[PDB]
């Protein structure tokens, strides 16, 4: 029942301040267990920042215990996350986690000699540039007779020149999950992101049904709702 | 950023058995945990530490000990077992620091080959009524991950203003990629056709699309 959700800026001037925060539903931030905060570059393996106990106590990374710092706030629960002086090399997607507690000594039952991450979150994603934030352009990949393929059709959404990621694509506020697939987006020569999202419907309830994309882009707080009528 | 060593990547054959193995002077204190990364998502946890599981993995993922090195086996792989293994302890000295390993890329051989799915889009009426105009050329469903794709303008190949993505692994271990044709709306409207020839295991795909 557990669930925790990251929030936070998605774009953090060098040498700026990045904090994030993590709430928590059906648990308490305020237990004994360790609730951690690991991060992971594009393209590369995790890396483990720190944790918070009781809402207290803290361990961070040795690499990392200069510039980090983890507090809690046991009345919202909530644990955040503070890293300053960030570089180019912070840019990561950032979770929020929980291990299990454990004993420091070797006198402890069996039980105390775990370490695992069993609870996650999504997972937040922060770039560290300089430059500035830009919104999407959306436009509707509307469906043809050469976007058919016999009893479905193909249609879509153009999300154009935005930085910096992530973008999120639902259809029709969620209710239409299946036959979407959102492509990774391409980074162009001029620095901003573009993506697409496709969803396959039946060709024969094209003039019967409104299909509309649902883009989210949070690091401009940008929510573009694009009708996708047929060609 | 990491502390223990382990294989970046590793192949075992559809049926067969596999065993990555997590190495280090950190471990000999606390148990090891496994956990899997799918793309996309969030890692999830197989093992707890020892040869503890939690609900949801199959009884071929086991863990074992010997000493500095931890070993996650996986017997009689699956394609649903391609992903992304990290083993994970604690440091025994000091104040015990949480300690991650490299991770591994488990690749599954012997799944069934695909031919790409190429879905062409011309530049939308409501992107050209703002000057603009960009050609979708999307690919999808492909194994392997090896792909060409090349963009004609009528007959005659183009170059300038394409940007494409190196192919990428879907959440069904098959591949995607996307190749963007950036042109004026009057290089759109000069031409009688434009294509995208999509080149896979020497068969090629090619779609068409003019002003109309």
């Amino acid at each position: 029942q557990v669930q925790l959700q990251e929030s936070g800026p998605g774009l953090v001037k060098p040498s700026g301040t990045l904090s994030l925060t993590c709430a928590v539903s059906g648990g308490s931030i305020s237990s004994s267990q360790w609730w951690s905060w690991v991060r992971q570059p594009p393209g590369k393996g995790l890396e483990w920042i720190g944790e918070i106990s009781h809402g207290v106590y803290t361990n961070y990374n040795p690499s990392l215990k200069s510039r980090v710092t983890i507090s809690a706030d046991k009345s919202q629960n909530q644990f955040s996350l503070n890293l300053s002086s960030v570089t180019a090399a912070d840019t990561a997607v950032y979770y929020c986690a929980r291990a299990p507690p454990y004993c420091s000594s070797a006198s402890c039952p069996d039980d105390y000699y775990y370490f695992f991450l069993d609870v996650w979150g999504k997972g937040t994603t922060v770039t560290v540039s300089g430059a500035s934030t830009k919104g999407p352009s959306v436009f509707p990949l509307a469906p043809s007779s050469k976007s058919t393929s016999g009893g479905t059709a193909a249609l879509g959404c153009l999300v154009k020149d935005y930085f910096p990621e992530p973008v999120t694509v639902s259809w029709n506020s969620g209710a239409l999950t299946s036959g979407v697939h959102t492509f990774p987006a391409v980074l162009q020569s001029s620095g901003l992101y573009s993506l697409s999202s496709v969803v396959t419907v039946p060709s024969s309830s094209l003039g019967t049904q409104t299909y509309i994309c649902n883009v989210n882009h949070k690091p401009s707080n940008t929510k573009v709702d694009k009708r996708v009528e047929p060609k | 950023s990491s502390e223990l060593t382990q294989d970046p990547a590793v192949s075992v054959a559809l049926g067969q058995t596999v065993r990555i193995t997590c190495q280090g002077d950190s471990l000999r204190g606390y148990y090891a945990s496994w956990h899997q990364q799918k793309p996309g998502q969030a890692p999830v946890l197989v093992i707890y530490g020892k040869n503890n599981r939690p609900s949801g993995i199959p009884d071929r993922f086991s863990g074992s000990r010997s000493g500095n090195t931890a070993s996650l086996t996986i017997t009689g792989a699956q394609a649903e077992d391609e992903a992304d293994y990290y083993c994970a302890s604690r440091d025994s000295s000091g104040n015990h620091p949480v300690v991650f390993g490299g991770g591994t890329k488990l690749t599954v051989l012997g799944q069934p080959k695909g031919a790409p799915s190429v879905t062409l889009f011309p530049p939308s009426s409501e992107e050209l009524q703002a000057n603009k105009a960009t050609l979708v050329c999307l690919i999808s469903d492909f194994y392997p991950g090896a792909v060409t794709v090349a963009w004609k303008a009528d007959s005659s190949p183009v170059k300038a203003g394409v940007e494409t993505t190196t192919p990428s692994k879907q959440s069904n271990n098959k591949y995607a990629a996307s190749s963007y044709l950036s042109l004026t709306p009057e290089q759109w409207k000069s031409h009688r056709s434009y294509s995208c020839q999509v080149t896979h295991e020497g068969s090629t795909v090619e779609k068409t699309v003019a002003p109309t």
